[PDB]
RNA sequence: CGGCCGGGAACUCAAAGGAGACUGCCAGUGAUAAACUGGAGGAAGGUGGGGAUGACGUCAAGUCAUCAUGGCCCUUACGACCAGGGCUACACACGUGCUACAAUGGCGCAUACAAAGAGAAGCGACCUCGCGAGAGCAAGCGGACCUCAUAAAGUGCGUCGUAGUCCGGAUUGGAGUCUGCAACUCGACUCCAUGAAGUCGGAAUCGCUAGUAAUCGUGGAUCAGAAUGCCACGGUGAAUACG
RNA sequence: AGAACCUUACCUGGUCUUGACAUCCACGGAAGUUUUCAGAGAUGAGAAUGUGCCUUCGGGAACCGUGAGACAGGUGCUGCA
């Protein structure tokens, strides 16, 4: 995909680690059954300030050397072409054709 | 459904522009784009203009309304019929 | 006595058939026959073997079972007892041979294979 | 055999016979029969008219009939006139709860019409 | 004392039996004693990937990875089997995990 | 097929009476593999049928079998440019397979509470000659003797 | 029609793999990410080297790449000097420390990638293709393979409609799975698009397999 | 009274390496042949079963939107960032699937037997609460160990008695749970209530030669959540091939 | 091999122009961290916390911002190059 695109995946990895305690935190305050009910109200109203990117649940997984925003496979990390050109050129250990 | 135990939702700005414009009595069209806040008792009578996404559309908030989402009330799809 | 022990295998069913001479009795996994079978098709094909050889009432069976489904496990207890028999006597071969029983049948589920809803079964051609 | 107003059959088993009921279904009327201390199997048939009066006491707890017909239908009225989405949705007889449109919409639309 | 356990993990079978072999001979050899190998069931992960850049649904290829275990168990450690199996090295990209009472 | 060489799937005699016929009518009677209920279904339809009629255990399904047992089908053929209608006389297996299809096709088509019964029904039926199934034997028969004209084509 | 990679269909019968080492899924695609980039790196730094093959390999936490060169002497340099560059820069791509090994190939005519590459570099800088496969063919059966096959494909001499042509001396078995068969490929960028090149090499069966 | 625990390497099993099956033997057919049919023995008999493997070439077949590339075209915009909307519309047509139309069944109670997989920003047990989706506390498990996870069809007992039904579940109102900055357009699931069409389907047309068709459940990839699709696993298990 | 947002390539509107993404050059500051307001957000105004590492003590490296350029960028057409 676009050079925009990957730049914008990794911007929003960035944010998202950048935001990790805060957003752990506040959801738990957020979601705590014996809490101020003030405080929980605080609490949605932070979350909602914070950035919308920070979230990690707005990140899609992209093949890690096209892009492709789509057929991505997290044990390699590559979409289904690129597999099939690393498995054929036996770059990906272990990886074979099998049959049964 | 939004989960009780987590309460009904609100964007903070929209919370703060009813806020001001309920205290101070103020009566211009509230212009938003959140289409996602709830519709509290607060702002009962306040005429809002929630985007449909080309134009936004005011809406007289009324007592009916309460509990409802303000996007509910903005259709986005103009069908007029085939034949 | 010598405990003729006999494996068995049908489907994905794996018996091991301990025969011990006395009395006709048959337990399958520390139950009877009649209530882990309640099937009387898979009760008649477990006795078939000890009545083509005639030494049902003269025969103990104790027949651990697992695997499989009702029928599975039916025919693997009849193919162990068939081999139990046999390392009783090994007269019995042309008897139980011509009856069939000592054959394993191969018989499996075929995998699911690409482009196709099942095993064989291909989705639905339409011309146009 | 005469509860609001219907005539529950007299001949099937005492809870599918109150299933009748607009506003009671199985579950309501195995309550409803558990509540008032009646076996579910029994026909209305063997039933003395005492039991009847039981069972529409504990029927009448709940809202069944006319005046559940009105509730459902000032709902569907309260929609219409505030204006929402939900509201345009029931005046032009079509899928309310977001199911697709462009087909299978039938039980909704009515049996189809040529062009 | 407490046996230690090796559990040896490995994408090739030829390759993780010759570590095995090593460790279990070795342990034989320095008056260990040794039950092993244990071949524990072998995973294998498997793969469907569309080989069409673009539609053909039905064109596709099926990869497996099998990953092989084998189980050391040596009971009754000594100093000298410990120090010989330290300076015998195993053939590389098989995983070793050693567990320890 | 082309190769015209097929082995004959063998089967288990049913394991009540020993009788391969009664296989082969509880796989007809088979649907969805369901043979357990299936093979329920034709014991109790024959041990209702043994009362009803007074006889042996497997000789009132003979006897119905024998009455609705087919000698004679048609064929479609095309010869010599007509679409000709030829009569052949069909090998034993398949009467007695069709014999039963029918029977089994019969009493599907019937009006009764349960399928035993439905079935018992229609083979007493059949052994009296006043059953579904006898009258499709008794029209194909029918059909064969009208055309046999054409018998050698 | 379209055939299979015979170093894909025959990976682990008598062909090896690159890559050689075990990782859980906690890390499997964090190697393959690394083996990529330093793999790129290497081939572009080193285009000029005569590499034949980039095995890496990761014991514990440590790469070592073992560079299958024709060319020993350019890739190592003056004492050391440029394998000690090389190692240095592979350390930073991989993270871990890296160390950098050299195996010569003896007989280049005989390897598919250095075929691909002469044949390649040849029509970019301005050869004709039949004789360029040819030459190749005629050298590689000269040298002693059992079999060779090269298949030139698209905008031949600049034509205007792409036309595939392959040249084949010996026997190339390649439905038989015990068959060594090097395959390899290449792609040259010149003046008028893009010109795939197949090389396809046998060198003999092997029965005891060996993997 | 649980392989549970001392104990035993017997058996299932777990992999790794090997033996075995080749018309090898017998009889017949056949041209002193290839070959075919039948038989013995055998776990398997004639390619034992299934898969990977796709010749020279045809369709200027499809993909410049995975990628790389020639030529063209834009450069304060055909490049870049953001919020809301759309890809989910709806008079209609075509294609592929799911559910049924009931009694070989629906409902209720008790009860039995699998296989293959996944799990660390993960699977999540036990105990308590909730009618339920779930919640609180929290063991264990980078796993033949812990969890997902009770398989369903079946069997036994009762009821239903051929109804538009105790069949069918669409639609719809109310009230909920979870994920998620946020379920209005536009999620999944739960409970309560409503019970459309449908009573076996024209011409025509599709799949299938045996553990196959048919039927019943289970798992995985993608994934915070979101399969009636895709890919795999097993349980029961036929009819027919005269030509 | 899975569109609420993100994906997203489409539309409305608000915005930027050596640029979201690189290499080079010059200048100025470690980065980084915490909070206020305006705005739908993108950004704009600010404020405290901030002096990290080699350091041949000449200053450098990483990082950020500014400024001019070569250039970046294109999911834009041709699968009949
Ligand atoms: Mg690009
Ligand atoms: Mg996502
Ligand atoms: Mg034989
Ligand atoms: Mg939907
Ligand atoms: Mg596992
Ligand atoms: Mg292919
Ligand atoms: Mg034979
Ligand atoms: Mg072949
Ligand atoms: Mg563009
Ligand atoms: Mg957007
Ligand atoms: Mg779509
Ligand atoms: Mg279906
Ligand atoms: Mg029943
Ligand atoms: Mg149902
Ligand atoms: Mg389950
Ligand atoms: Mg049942
Ligand atoms: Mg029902
Ligand atoms: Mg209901
Ligand atoms: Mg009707
Ligand atoms: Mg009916
Ligand atoms: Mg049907
Ligand atoms: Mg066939
Ligand atoms: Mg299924
Ligand atoms: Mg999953
Ligand atoms: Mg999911
Ligand atoms: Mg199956
Ligand atoms: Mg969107
Ligand atoms: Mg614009
Ligand atoms: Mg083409
Ligand atoms: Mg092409
Ligand atoms: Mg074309
Ligand atoms: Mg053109």
């Amino acid at each position: 995909a676009k050079q925009s695109m990957k730049a914008r995946e990794v911007k929003r990895v960035a944010l998202a680690d950048k935001y990790f305690a805060k957003r752990a935190e506040l959801k738990a305050i957020i979601s705590d059954v014996n809490a101020s009910d003030e405080d929980r109200w605080n609490a949605v109203l932070k979350l909602q300030t914070l950035p919308r990117d920070s979230s990690p649940s707005r990140q899609r997984n992209r093949c890690r050397q096209t892009g492709r925003p789509h057929g991505f496979l997290r044990k390699f990390g590559l979409s289904r072409i690129k597999v099939r050109e690393a498995a054929m050129r036996g770059e990906i250990p272990g990886l074979k054709k099998a049959s049964w | 459904p939004r989960s009780l135990k987590k309460g009904p939702f609100i964007d903070l700005h929209l919370l703060k522009k009813v806020e001001k414009a309920v205290e101070s009595g103020d009566k211009k069209p509230l212009r938003t784009w959140s289409r996602r806040s709830t519709i509290f008792p607060n702002m009962i009578g306040l005429t809002i203009a929630v985007h449909n996404g080309r134009q936004h559309v005011p809406v007289f908030v009324t007592d009916e309304m309460v509990g409802h989402k303000l996007g509910e009330f903005a259709p986005t799809r103009t069908y007029r019929g085939h034949a | 006595e010598n405990q003729y022990y006999g494996t068995g295998r049908r489907k994905s069913s794996a018996a091991r058939v301990f025969i011990k001479p006395g009395n006709g009795k048959i337990v399958i996994n520390q139950r009877s026959l009649e209530q882990y079978f309640g099937r009387e098709t898979a009760r008649m094909v477990v006795r078939q073997p000890l009545e083509l050889v005639d030494m049902v009432e003269k025969l103990d069976l104790y027949i651990t079972v697992k695997g499989g489904g009702i029928s599975g496990q039916a025919g693997a207890i009849r193919h162990g007892i068939t081999r139990a028999l046999m390392e009783y006597d090994e007269s019995l071969r042309s008897e139980l041979r011509k009856a069939g029983f000592v054959t394993r049948d191969a018989r499996q589920v075929e995998r699911k294979k690409v482009g196709l809803r099942k095993a064989r079964r291909r989705p639905q051609f339409s011309k146009r | 055999a005469r509860i609001a107003g219907i005539n529950i059959p007299d001949h099937k088993h005492a809870v599918i016979a109150l299933t009748s009921i607009y506003g009671v279904g199985k579950t309501r009327s195995k309550a409803i029969l558990a509540a008032a201390g009646i076996a579910e199997d029994v026909k209305i048939s063997e039933l003395s008219e005492g039991q009847i009066d039981t069972l529409r006491d504990e029927v009448a707890k709940f809202v069944v009939e006319g005046d559940l017909r009105r509730e459902i239908s000032m709902s569907i009225k309260r929609l219409m006139d505030l204006g929402c989405y939900r509201g345009l949705r029931h005046r032009r007889g079509l899928p309310v709860r977001g199911q697709r449109t462009k087909t299978n919409a039938r039980t909704r639309k009515g049996p189809r019409k040529p062009i | 004392n407490q046996r230690i356990r090796i559990r040896l993990k490995a994408f090739d079978h030829r390759l993780i039996d010759q570590a095995t072999a090593e460790i279990v001979e070795t342990a034989k050899r320095t008056g260990a004693q040794v039950r092993g190998p244990i071949p524990l069931p072998t995973r294998k992960e498997r793969f469907t990937v569309l080989i069409s850049p673009h539609v053909n649904k039905d064109a596709r290829d099926q990869y497996e990875i099998r990953t092989h275990l084998r189980l050391v168990d040596i009971v009754e450690p000594t100093e000298k089997t410990v120090d010989a199996l330290m300076r015998l090295d195993l053939a590389a990209g098989v995983d070793v995990q050693i567990s320890l009472g | 097929p082309r190769r015209r060489v097929i082995g004959q799937r063998k089967i288990l005699p049913d394991p009540k009476f020993g009788s391969e016929l009664l296989a082969k009518f509880v796989n007809i009677l088979m649907v969805d593999g369901k043979k357990s209920t299936a093979e329920s279904i034709v014991y109790s339809a024959l041990e209702t049928l043994a009362q009803r009629s007074g006889k042996s255990e497997l000789e009132a399904f003979e006897v119905a079998l024998e009455n609705v047992r087919p000698t004679v089908e048609v064929k479609s053929r095309r010869v010599g440019g007509s679409t000709y209608q030829v009569p052949v006389e069909v090998r034993p297996v398949r009467r007695n397979a069709l014999a039963m299809r029918w029977i089994v096709e019969a009493a599907r088509k019937r009006g009764d509470k349960s399928m035993a019964l439905r079935l018992a029904n229609e083979l007493s039926d059949a052994a009296e000659n006043k059953g579904t199934a006898v009258k499709k034997r008794e029209d194909v028969h029918r059909m064969a003797e009208a055309n046999k004209a054409f018998a050698h084509y | 029609g379209q055939k299979v990679h015979p170093n894909g269909i025959r990976l682990g019968i008598v062909k090896p793999w690159n890559s050689t080492w075990f990782a859980n899924t906690k890390e499997f695609a964090d190697n393959l990410d690394s083996d990529f980039k330093v793999r790129q790196y290497l081939t572009k730094e080193l285009a000029k080297a005569s590499v034949s093959r980039i095995v890496i390999e990761r014991p514990a936490k440590s790469i070592r790449v073992t560079i299958h060169t024709a060319r020993p002497g350019i890739v190592i340099g003056k004492k050391g000097e440029d394998v000690e560059k090389l190692r240095k820069v592979v350390a930073d791509i991989a993270g871990v420390p890296a160390q950098i090994n050299i195996a010569e190939v003896r007989k280049p005519e005989l390897d598919a990638k250095l075929v691909a590459d002469s044949i390649t570099s040849q029509l970019e800088r301005r050869v004709m293709f039949r004789r360029a496969m040819k030459r190749t063919v005629q050298n590689a059966m000269r040298l002693g393979a059992k079999g060779i096959k090269v298949e030139v494909s698209g905008r031949l001499g600049g034509a205007e409609i792409a036309r595939t042509e392959w040249y084949r001396e010996g026997r190339v078995p390649l439905h038989t799975l015990r068959a060594d068969i090097d395959y390899n490929t290449s792609e040259a960028h010149t003046t008028y698009g893009v010109i795939g090149v197949k090389v396809w090499i046998f060198k003999g069966e092997i029965l005891g397999g060996m993997a």
